[PDB]
RNA sequence: AAAAUAGACUACGAAAGUGGCUUUAACAUAUCUGAACACACAAUAGCUAAGACCCAAACUGGGAUUAGAUACCCCACUAUGCUUAGCAACAGUUAAAUCAACAAAACUGCUCGCCAGAACACUACGAGCCACAGCUUAAAACUCAAA
RNA sequence: AGUCGUAAAGUGUACUGGAAAGUGCACUU
């Protein structure tokens, strides 16, 4: 799990709100989900990743998450 | 067309809110249209904005609760005052919570009471036994006895009103149904202390209504009322809630309630 | 001397209407002993003129009248109680004289006749207050007496006219605090220049009929023949304030407040040299002859300086 | 200035405590018990010096209100809230009748500290501050058959 | 004693001069 590879971190975000999703939304494991929130907030304040929204070019990707 | 300014005057718990409720026919100023008949119903808060109220009204209600045993046997001095000052206005007695007297023939005392024994301009002669400060108001034009809790004979009362007439976000919306069911289900002052925050509000892939609302709390004793015993109480809280948001918006809608300590 | 029953709880609820007992919003003294100690305490009232601020439903009027008062003047606020007033006169004719209005504006320096205006010096002039009223008008009440006493008016016309009010535990007992006690304060000092001041007895709460959560402390004052401090009441009582608005630390603390900011270090040091006040008194700490002290210094600096003595620093801390 | 989501996580730290990102240092110890007196920390009162003052705010003033108004509403502004410098342990057991009760199922071994009526009673002979009249500061006797 | 009368809420602490208790700060359910 990178900072740069926006497009996987974006598979954990809300589209309308940017939040990021909690372990029983994504199902991942607490330490992949520790790496996913750390990858998201270096991305963010690195200027890769928009904070408060999706960024609209990954609205299209899979989704793997519960919600 | 016809239209007529009416103004709810009364106690603070009197049920004027629930009155307006009642004649709109759905929870909510409020117009009521029916043909050509316009009724702008003004609820005021309980005894500066009652007064000016009063100054564009055509017409007064004045509710008293008879199940208050303090307040039922007369009409306050603030409220008299009010009238006094707009005595040119007709004002009509509507005595509110009916349902909840034992003995209900004691209205026909109150009635003497709030009435000054004097109803429309006429003298209320009564059956008269083997041979400073007003306590009421003998200019009523009518007497009303109804309860707004149970709809009965309000319909009287709107047809009244119909009558005197002169010729002449859904955020929020979620919000404001978890607080009533808040307020109905949590004791003392718990519902006023709890902050609402909205997590998400989307479309889910069935076309649903997908809702995570976030129920902040000060204390830990406030979330173990919320929560419930085996989690019971806020359970209920959101299908009840949800079951009103079904009405609401016309859609499948799932709502999640989650709990939070204040921090 | 036969008069009617003391009226009983019930009867009072009957009277002022409210047609319940948790609705008072007053505590009623309904046992006639407590009040015959009361007026035990008050003195010797034989052929006495007794001003009773506060007669309520009247067992202090009831107490006062079995002993054996010449004039008893009544100033009755609420006309529920006049009715039961005017009972108790008729059972005992000429010596309840009743009157309608407020203690704090009512006029006493004109009630009693001129024949009993004795000399300041000479003893109390036979003439006597008894007060139970709500501790809400009783402070006020004593704060203007007090200023009377400072100018020799109003029911000190007649002398030096002994006072019998009630008061809460603790104000009593801060109205009757020694130096350094924990309830030396400002209404201390300003009692004690002016009156020999004694906590006689507590009553405690559950004595009243709608028990209060607090115990009631009935307190003697006599005028002084010679006050301990001799200047203006409200100079005094700007001194005072401003000693005791800091209340846990030096007195200089409080003090530098009566001058303005530009001369507040300078003037501060003047006062307290010029007075032998060591500043590491704190104000629990301060007797009667310091504020003396302080008073006579401050009194010249506002004599050689006119704008000082309407100084009000909170006023100048605004800008 | 202080850090929504993650966090339905329960990690790091001796404790108090630590949850915005990056980087740099960096997280003692291969048996246990053992400090009032040694060294480090930490918190809790209360005062003392200076300093800042947006905001809030005991006290203190001002305005409005019943018929002892609202103790309760509004305005202004202090102390203060801020910033410095100072004043039972440890290892093993669940076998037994577990088992005064109530809590918190009872146990052993081993060590340190502490406990032998009310009584951590009451009391100012006095002492300090004060400077004639007030404040702060105590143990013991004594008594009782209770507590 | 009758020879007497009668039927949101708390805990601390600080200040309190409109104190039958109020307000301020910190805590508890
Ligand atoms: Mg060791
Ligand atoms: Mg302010
Ligand atoms: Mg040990
Ligand atoms: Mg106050
Ligand atoms: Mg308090």
């Amino acid at each position: 799990v990178d900072y740069k590879n926006v497009q996987l971190l974006s598979q954990f975000v809300s589209p309308f709100t940017g939040c990021i999703y909690g372990r029983h939304i994504t199902g991942l494991c607490g330490k992949k989900q520790k790496e996913i929130t750390k990858a998201i907030k270096r991305a963010q304040i690195m200027g890769f990743m928009p904070v408060t929204y999706k960024d609209p070019a990954y609205l299209k990707d899979p989704k793997v998450c519960n919600i | 067309s016809r239209v007529l300014r009416v103004v709810l005057l009364g106690a603070p718990n009197a049920g004027k809110s629930t009155l307006s409720n009642q004649l709109l026919g759905r929870k909510v100023l409020g117009v009521i249209t029916e043909k050509e008949t316009q009724v702008i119903l003004l609820d005021t808060p309980g005894i500066e904005d009652p007064w000016k109220s009063m100054e564009s009204a055509d017409l007064v209600v004045v509710l008293v609760d008879v199940s208050d045993k303090w307040t039922r046997n007369q009409l306050s001095p603030q409220l008299l005052r009010c009238l006094t000052k707009y005595s040119q206005i007709p004002s009509v007695l509507v005595m509110n919570k009916v349902d909840c007297l034992k003995q209900k023939s004691v209205l026909l005392e109150l009635t003497a009471a709030l009435t000054e024994g004097v109803v429309n301009g006429k003298k209320l002669k009564m059956r008269q036994a083997f041979h400073p400060q007003r306590i009421g108001w003998p200019h009523f034009k009518e007497i009303f006895m109804l309860s707004a809790l149970s709809q009965e004979d309000v319909k009287t009362l709107k047809q009244y009103l119909l009558t005197q007439a002169q010729p002449g976000t859904p955020e929020e919306i979620c919000a404001n149904i978890i607080r009533e069911k808040l307020l109905e289900h949590l004791p003392q002052e718990v519902p006023y202390n709890v902050q609402q925050k909205t997590a998400v509000w989307e479309e889910g892939p069935g076309g649903e209504l997908v809702i995570q609302q976030k129920l902040l709390v000060p204390k830990e004793s406030y979330v173990k009322l919320l929560i419930g015993p085996k989690g019971h109480v806020i359970s209920q809280i959101a299908q009840e809630a949800g079951h009103d948001l079904m009405d609401i918006f016309l859609c499948d809608v799932d709502i999640r309630l989650s709990v939070k300590l204040l921090k | 001397c036969r008069l009617p029953p003391l009226p009983t709880i019930r009867e009072i609820i009957k009277l002022l209407r409210l047609q319940a007992a948790k609705q008072l919003s007053q505590n009623f003294l309904l046992d006639l002993r407590l009040t015959d100690k009361i007026v035990r305490k008050a003195g010797n009232l034989t052929n006495a003129y007794v001003y009773e601020v506060g007669p309520g439903p009247g067992g202090i009027t009831r107490s006062i009248l079995n002993a054996d008062v010449a004039e008893l003047l009544v100033v009755e606020k609420d006309t529920r109680f006049i009715p039961g007033l005017q009972m108790l006169s008729d059972a005992a004719p000429g010596k309840l004289r009743i009157v309608h209005g407020d203690v704090l504006t009512f006029k006493v320096e004109k009630a009693f006749s001129e024949s009993l205006k004795r000399p300041w010096e000479d003893d109390p002039p036979n003439v006597h207050i008894i007060g139970n009223l709500p501790f809400s008008v009783s402070t006020p009440l004593i704060i203007k007496w007090l200023e009377n006493i400072s100018c020799r008016d109003g029911p000190f016309v007649y002398g030096r006219t002994q006072m019998t009010l009630t008061f809460q535990k603790e104000v009593a007992e801060r109205l009757a605090a020694n130096t350094g006690s924990k309830q030396r304060s400002r209404l201390s000092v300003m009692a004690q220049y002016l009156c020999n001041v004694r906590h006689i007895f507590t009553i405690p709460g559950q004595a009243f009929v709608p028990k209060p959560e607090v115990d009631v402390g009935v307190v003697h004052f006599t005028p002084l023949i010679q006050p301990k401090i001799e200047q203006p009441f409200k100079l005094v009582e700007k001194v005072v304030q401003n000693v005791f608005q800091f209340r846990r630390k030096y007195c200089h603390r409080g003090l530098r407040m009566l001058f303005p900011e530009a001369q507040r270090l300078e003037s501060t040091g003047r006062l307290l040299e010029l007075a032998d006040i060591d500043p590491t008194l704190r104000p629990r700490q301060l007797s009667i002859s310091h504020f003396k002290s302080l008073c006579d210094v401050y009194r010249k600096m506002c004599d050689e300086d006119p704008q000082l003595f309407a100084y009000n620093f909170r006023e100048e801390l605004k800008r």
